[PDB]
């Protein structure tokens, strides 16, 4: 069902499409629905060859790998396929502006982090969409979430949970965020870390 | 945001019914070798690195992680990524994800220290050469008189 | 006079010629030495001596595999610990052992990442307090008013050491992550709910006296953890020092004064050579350079006079070696 | 005479040391002043652009905005006022005898970076406006050198301002416009409808010639001298607003304290950075490496200057046509992030 | 436009720490690069000439020559590449970061057994290479991307002092009074020619401009594209030579001298061509402008430097990517450099 809804969003917010474009779009949606929970590189290769076999056998097309499929609506008014170097340059300039405006941190733009930004943007674009970033420390999870939230106009709220803090503080900050979300019509993006539980 | 998905709290977050059924799980994982090679190249290509001769070695295709070795930069990014992988292998971390923060910190320390050392070495050699030249000029002037 | 001045610089000319001969070697192998230095500075902080040596030999093999060269006689102290810094550290109160020198060098050379002093002996708090004089402040995670006092320390900008670091309080996460909001010529940091102003000379230190303690992964990944344990050489030289100062106190004091004078003379000779090279670079001068090498000859004569006391100490070391090893 | 449309290709290429932040045109001499993100302030010739006339480094930070003014009096030069992230507003003198630059005075007081600086002359008393991240719209005096007034009209920081007579508006980061009366220092009305910060906002001066959006509707708006204001945000859109008529020191009207978006232009692909007004045409640049040209009557794009630069198009500038002291030449200059500036001639 | 003559008085006077050996000009910016005898590079703003924008210790010995080129890639970003050659048996290649006005060392080329005297940079369709002459009597051709060697040959018994490059053809002049035109990949001597009795200082091609000395004569010369050459030696003369057409992989036959110019009083050092005019300096502190068409000296500049004069520089006029600015720059031995603008 999530795959169907993602295909609907991509079709509705997209330009005129061809059959190869439908295949690429459906494969990207399958990648973002089924293959994100995968952990192993062997499992990723198995999923890639499975997608090869499925498309070849049921739909009688370029490379379909994860880094070769970048669907985004950042570069235009529609959710279309984008190139690589132009997207990297645009996100470089946007990150330089973000470092100028909010906080300075020296991170280097590369392929996998661009793909992760695109999928985080896709997840946060959905209505009632929530994420569970799972990865090693200092990989760039919360700062990427902050950058994508700034790109989409989301307000950033981080709970100030620390030592000698109880459930009353958590309820207070949650109620404040809820009131800001509803009464003040301010789009907020709460970020809960593992250390904040 | 989950750092170690093996601990009890993170296992409770993952195995909770509605959190799993509502959130789009995006497994970042540890960085793979291509990502670390790319970021290492992109943050060491701005330093004076290749200033001596270099002979390309003979290594296996799967043993090298970057493009085939041409300059000092490919060699140093390969040696850094391979040593980081070996160091994580020696610490017996298991299936626990490996933080690449040590790699980034070491690479920043490397670029800063190589810049400082290259500047100091060039200044010292210029000083010793101008001193030797001044001594030779003084010797020539003394021999002329 | 000119002939005498030229003839008076024969040893320095030989040293300059040897340095120019060795420049090709020391430039061909610079990248490897820098690689090993960076690996020491970023990885081997939280390791023991045997594990450090094991990853040293595998890193030497791996570095030689990719046809990049290094120094065969490379040592971390000889590469990073400058002699003036060594003198300052020894005068502050840190021991003469080399492992502690390596760890003090890795601590006082990380200006980008805050260090984690894992010191069970609880004396590096006072040696770091001695390094910065009376301007330092001692904080802890178990004191009321810690937030306000840390904010005042940030506004003042003094060197701050936080003890009991295994009970980490996550309100300083913006200071651990070193993310700064640059507001013109002032730098602000949001701590808690109200921001503060960084004085620019603010330095943070976290010290924990609990081996095998518990620290958050967020704290662990961004803080250079360094261990501090007593190895065989430290206890051996400490036992030797105790037994020598309990056997012959005046003789021990004379030996300590002798070695301090020797290393001070070596530092003065190095500074003297640097000053002479700098003075000759920018070119009265002849009489000045005469005074320079007269001071050099006096220092050499003083060292040669000081040479005639060391075999006695070697004999005492050979005598007390059994006590040290037991 | 007024409906001139620039060609499909730029007339000439100007190379700058770093990213171009602002460009302005001398109202009399055909020369162009180009800002520089490195901090320099160039001054090029529209006919001999191979070598610059003069350029000096006056800031340690990036120059943010600038504008020119050919001074006139009731009793006679050109003045350039420069913004910078260095917390200073450096005012310069352009001497035409030796075609050089001479720094005059610096205006201090802001506690952070400034964003836009505007200058205007009225009854031989020229004033310099300013706006910073302190969300304080401080207005100085050029002749005296000291401050005149200071007020905070927004919760978050302002980004651009515009003046017309005694009224000043200011777009801000919190996506709200606000009209504040300068002599009285109080707000009149607010604007709402954006969910991205305002990049550039400017007034719509009336013209006597027919254009739908540059003519008064009622006699009250003709007496006020202003009816329309245009704001460009990061919503990839252009909005023409309606300012409600205040009850007149002017008194705010609680029943009419809100704006009204009469028209909402759309068609860009990224943030609109800078906007301009010329005749019945709306000239706007954006981060799509392109410049559009909207029509005020219909709201349709009539030309697409695709791939004008290889990067973001940070700024463009025209000549003011409402003012009788400035001849509205058919010259439009643009500046980009790709260290290039394109000048359009004829 | 292309017929500009520098004024009698210089427009900018720049001071440095030691003698100036190589002066180059930014093809796109009003920035001048100068090299000193201490192996130091100074990057100077034109309108702010007192304080150096950039100052770097490039080499431990004296720099001899320097060349610049703006890269052009059709894919990737462009940047300015500067090359420095010195007496350290090394060649250094830097990228000029114009974002913050600071040099950045890209790489180095090693392999020459003695000092290197001249290094050139030219761009192919999508690749860049570099040539070098040394005391080893060896012309060596390296590439900027990989860094390892592509060509090496010994064309002359004496040591080559100046190389010029166009396309796949190399003209080199040595301490011996002869020149040589060779082919780039094959490394064979297509043509030689003598006519001097003193060592050559600078030799370079004469390109085609869309004129007596810029026009192809026959259709058999237009397709090849190379017709003329210019050379200068310590003979106080500047010689315009004609090239023999090789039998086309080329197969090699002697040089023809079609013009000579005289009037210098000491050793000349540099040759530069702008449109119809020729700019040359000679060690009597004399900067002379000669006309190629008429064939005589037009204007002189004397006592520009108290000491000797080392080099000039003007922008390339025969390249599309380089704007022929109305400006000129020169250096001297007395820690002085002159900039003529407009
Ligand atoms: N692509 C990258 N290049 C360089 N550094 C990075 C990159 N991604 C993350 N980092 C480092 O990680 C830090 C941010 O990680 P963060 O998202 O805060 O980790 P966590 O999610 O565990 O809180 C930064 O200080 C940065 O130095």
């Amino acid at each position: 069902t999530r795959l169907v809804r993602g295909v609907y969003t991509a079709i509705n917010t997209g330009p005129r499409q061809t059959l190869r474009s439908l295949i690429r779009l459906w494969a990207y949606e399958a990648w973002r629905i089924f293959a994100d929970r995968l952990v192993g590189v062997k499992e990723k290769n198995s999923f890639e060859q499975l997608l090869y076999e499925t498309v070849d056998k049921y739909l009688p097309l370029g490379n379909i790998s994860s880094t070769s499929l970048l669907f985004s609506g950042l570069l235009s008014l529609d959710f279309k396929e984008v190139n690589k170097t132009d997207l990297v340059n645009f996100i470089e300039e946007r990150f330089k502006t973000f470092c100028d405006e909010e906080l300075e941190v020296p991170m280097v733009i590369h392929e996998s982090m661009v793909d992760h930004i695109l999928r985080i943007d896709r997840a946060l674009k959905q209505v009632q969409g929530h994420m569970m970033l799972i990865g090693a420390s200092r990989t760039g999870k919360t700062i990427l979430t902050r950058f994508v939230a700034w790109l989409n106009g989301l307000k950033i709220v981080q709970p100030k949970i620390h030592r000698h803090s109880n459930l009353s503080d958590f309820d207070m900050i949650l109620k404040k965020a809820i009131s800001d979300c509803s009464l003040k019509e301010s789009r907020t993006c709460l970020i809960i870390d593992e250390s904040n539980i | 945001t989950i750092c170690d998905p093996t601990n009890n709290k993170s296992s409770a977050m993952i195995s909770s019914p509605a959190l799993f059924n509502r959130c789009i799980i995006n497994w970042m994982g540890d960085w793979d070798t291509k990502t670390m090679s790319q970021v290492a190249n992109n943050m060491v290509d701005v330093v004076p690195m290749e200033f001596t001769d270099f002979i390309v070695p003979e290594v296996n295709k799967e043993l090298v992680f970057t493009e085939p070795i041409q300059t000092i930069r490919d060699a140093v990014v390969n040696i850094l990524i391979h040593f980081d992988r070996n160091f994580y292998q020696k610490m017996k971390v298991g299936v626990n994800p490996r933080s690449p923060g040590y790699f980034i910190d070491g690479l920043r320390a490397l670029v800063k220290l190589v810049t400082a050392k290259y500047q100091d070495l060039q200044e010292n050699q210029r000083f010793v050469n101008v001193g030797l030249e001044k001594l030779n000029e003084s010797v020539l002037k003394v021999n002329e008189l | 006079r000119s002939i005498s001045l030229v003839k008076s610089l024969t040893f320095e000319k030989e040293r300059w010629l040897n340095t120019t001969k060795q420049f090709s070697k020391t430039s061909q192998e610079l990248i490897g030495n820098c690689i090993i230095s960076s690996i020491y500075e970023t990885y081997f902080g939280h390791l023991n001596e045997r594990e450090r040596g094991d990853m040293l030999v595998i890193l030497k093999r791996l570095l030689g595999k990719f046809a990049v060269k290094y120094d065969v006689n490379y040592r971390f102290i000889d590469y990073l610990v400058t002699l003036d810094e060594k003198m300052k550290w020894l005068e502050c109160g840190l021991d003469k052992n080399d492992y502690f020198l390596e760890n003090m060098s890795i601590v006082m050379n990380s200006q980008d990442a805050v260090p984690f002093l894992l010191d069970p002996s609880s004396h590096m708090i006072t040696v770091i307090s001695n390094y910065y004089g009376n301007k330092t402040v001692l904080l802890s995670f178990l004191e009321e008013g810690f937030v306000k006092r840390l904010e005042n320390a940030v506004r003042f900008g003094s060197v701050v050491i936080i003890q009991d670091g295994e009970f980490f309080d996550p309100i300083i996460s913006r200071l651990i992550s070193r993310e700064f909001n640059h507001a013109g010529n002032r730098v602000t940091v949001e701590i808690g709910d109200h921001e503060v102003d960084v004085s620019g000379d603010f330095k943070l230190f976290i010290h924990s006296c609990d081996p095998s303690g518990d620290i958050p992964i967020f704290l662990r990944s961004r803080v250079r953890l360094v261990h501090f344990v007593t190895n065989k050489e430290s206890i051996e030289t400490r036992i030797f020092d105790i037994t020598l100062t309990e056997e012959n106190a005046e003789m021990q004091r004379k030996r300590e004064d002798l070695i301090k004078l020797n290393t001070e003379y070596r530092l003065k000779l190095k500074n003297l050579e640097k000053r002479l090279l700098e003075e000759l670079n920018n070119s009265e001068l002849m009489v000045t350079l005469n005074n320079l090498k007269k001071e050099a000859m006096n220092i050499e004569k003083k060292l040669s006079e000081s040479e005639e006391f060391f075999p006695q100490f070697d004999n005492l070391v050979e005598e007390y070696s059994i006590i040290g090893k037991h | 005479v007024l409906k001139w449309i620039p060609r499909n290709l730029p007339s000439c290429l100007i190379n700058v040391e770093s990213s171009v932040t602002s460009v302005k045109l001398h109202p009399n001499l055909p020369i162009v002043f180009v800002a520089t993100d490195h901090g320099k302030l160039y001054a090029f010739d529209l006919f001999n652009y191979t070598i610059p006339l003069a350029s000096l480094q006056s800031h340690t930070k990036a120059i943010t905005s600038m504008d020119v003014l050919f001074t006139n009096y009731t009793n006679n030069y050109l003045v350039i006022v420069t913004a910078s992230k260095d917390l200073q507003i450096h005012v310069f003198k352009w001497v035409s005898e030796e075609c050089k630059f001479q720094q005059i005075r610096s205006l201090l007081g802001h506690e952070h970076i400034v964003s836009a600086v505007k200058i205007w002359q009225k009854n031989n008393d020229v004033h310099i406006a300013s706006c910073s991240r302190d969300q304080t719209v401080k207005i100085w005096d050029f002749h005296n050198g000291w401050s005149l007034k200071t007020f905070q009209p927004h919760s978050q920081w302002v980004r651009s301002i515009d003046v017309l007579g005694d009224y000043i508006i200011s777009g801000s980061h919190d996506t709200t416009l606000r009209l504040t009366h300068w002599p009285s220092g109080n707000g009149l009305s607010v604007g709402t409808g954006h969910e991205f910060p305002i990049e550039k906002v400017k007034f719509i001066h009336f013209i006597e010639d027919e254009i739908r959006f540059r003519t008064p509707s009622t006699d009250r708006y003709k007496n006020w001298g202003m009816q329309y204001c245009v704001s460009a945000s990061r919503d990839r859109t252009i909005k023409i607003w309606e300012i409600p008529l205040p009850t007149l020191a002017p008194i705010p009207n609680p029943t009419d304290s809100n704006f009204r978006c009469v028209l909402t232009l759309k068609g860009h692909l990224s943030w609109v950075r800078d906007i301009s007004i010329r005749g019945q045409y709306l000239f706007s640049c954006a981060d799509d490496k392109s410049v559009r040209c909207w029509d005020l009557n219909t709201g349709q794009c009539l030309h697409v200057w695709e791939k004008l630069h290889t990067g973001f198009v940070n700024c463009l500038d025209l000549d003011v046509d409402f003012d009788s002291n400035v001849t509205p030449r058919q010259m439009m200059v643009t500046g980009g992030l790709d260290c290039k500036s394109n000048v359009f001639m004829r």
